[PDB]
């Protein structure tokens, strides 16, 4: 049957970003207090809070060097709504202060939460896939996220995926195949091969980073620095381990609930590897990844 | 690469 991929919120009727006063966020974080801290950060610290509306938010205090990550976020996630993208609700810009206020996502990031069975994990892979295809295939210019990872997948009340952290994000004209940057930005164990060779990002880069995050869901392990790995990231630990046995790489917890999903779990691993191809052009688009997951389920 | 993906399909077929 025929799917329509993107039928999320019409933007014209959507709540605009609320420009928030500093004093407001200062009071609600109880003084940007350490106990109100959720996120010790690359680009800022993240404070849990409740506004004067009663609405739960997560506030990102961005660190002022002597405002690119602010503007990266305003120009991309601040312009768009989708069920699988975190809702940026408002912002604050005073003097040299740049704050970003998000809807608070009840179960925090996926990494922290890794308390969820297989049906719940595939719901996370698919929903996280869908949100990355939004960025690639349904925005123009395309959005290249440039930092996909477990801690950048948040989880709501119903445990659906919500792609997060757009501080790295970049707009790329639909007419272009790549975009040229200045530095190598990434999170260790997530960085695609060709980014080490060139200062260029692409949507195909995001596809690589995506697959790693699929392994995390398959195997239940961190992407780097776990006891079994030895020398390599889990891209290496999955790639070599295979010939020995494939089904051993899977998270015990999934396998333990049922011997019947042994096969449903293998095919999802075929998708993840395809994303992890060393030649960008051979990788599925986030839209092909979605069809891959849907074929599997019939 | 080709090997790895082929290896995975071998496995799936078997099961
Ligand atoms: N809207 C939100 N709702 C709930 N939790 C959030 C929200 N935004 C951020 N977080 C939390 O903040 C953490 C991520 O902060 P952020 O800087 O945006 O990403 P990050 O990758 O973890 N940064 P870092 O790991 O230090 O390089 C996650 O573990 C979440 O617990």
């Amino acid at each position: 049957d025929l799917e329509v991929l993107f039928q999320g919120p019409h933007m014209a009727f959507e709540k605009p970003l609320r420009k928030l006063t500093f004093a407001d966020l200062l009071q609600a974080t109880n003084g940007f207090h350490n106990d109100s801290l959720i996120g010790s950060g690359g680009f800022g610290d993240v404070y849990k809070a409740i506004l004067k509306d009663g609405s739960a938010v997560a506030i990102k205090k961005l660190i002022h060097v002597s405002d690119r990550e602010f503007m990266a976020e305003m120009e991309t996630i601040g312009k768009i709504k989708h069920r699988n993208l975190v809702p940026l609700l408002g912002y604050c810009k005073v003097g040299d202060e740049r704050l970003l206020v998000y809807e608070f996502m009840k179960y925090g990031s996926l990494e922290d939460v890794l308390k969820l069975n297989w049906s719940t994990r595939r719901k996370i892979a698919i929903g996280s896939a869908r949100g990355l295809a939004f960025l690639h295939h349904n925005c123009s210019p395309h959005i290249i996220h440039r930092d996909m990872k477990s801690s950048n997948v948040l989880l709501d009340e119903n445990l659906e995926a919500r792609v997060s952290d757009f501080g790295m994000a970049r707009l790329m004209s639909a007419m272009d195949t790549h975009l040229s940057v200045s530095t190598l930005a990434g999170t260790p164990g997530y960085v695609p091969p060709e980014y080490y060779q060139s200062f260029r990002c692409s949507t195909k880069g995001d596809v690589y980073s995506y697959g790693v995050v699929l392994l995390e869901l398959l195997t239940g392990k961190r992407p780097t620095d776990s006891p079994d790995f030895g020398d390599n990231n889990l891209v290496g630990w999955v790639k070599q381990h295979a010939k020995l046995r494939i089904s051993d790489v899977f998270d015990p917890e999934l396998m333990k609930e049922d011997p019947a999903l042994e096969i449903e779990l293998l095919q999802h691993l075929k998708v993840a590897v395809a994303c992890l191809d060393d030649r960008a052009w051979r990788r599925p688009t986030m839209v092909q990844v979605m069809a891959m997951f849907k074929e599997i389920q019939a | 690469m080709e090997e790895l993906q082929a290896a995975i399909q071998a496995a799936i077929a078997h099961c």
